[PDB]
């Protein structure tokens, strides 16, 4: 299977390249290897964009 | 710096 990630805090994006999200939102990772911001897909909005890795945690 | 490598936001 896979490891999903969960938002720990709300976040308001400043660019459309980034997702805005709310605490408890779940994401699939598209790319987590290029840097501290991860390209992700929100299972709530269906949108794809970057998320800040310090705002999420893996499902555990 | 690419989008992936921007500074992270501070924790709330």
């Amino acid at each position: 299977g896979v490891t999903l990630f969960v938002a720990l805090y709300d976040y308001e994006a400043r660019t459309e390249d980034d997702l805005s999200f709310h605490k408890g939102e779940k994401f699939q990772i598209v790319n987590n290897t290029e840097g501290d911001w991860w390209l992700a897909h929100s299972l709530t909005t269906g949108e794809t964009g970057y998320i800040p890795s310090n705002y999420v945690a893996p499902v555990d | 710096v690419s989008l992936a490598r921007r500074p992270l936001p501070p924790l709330p």
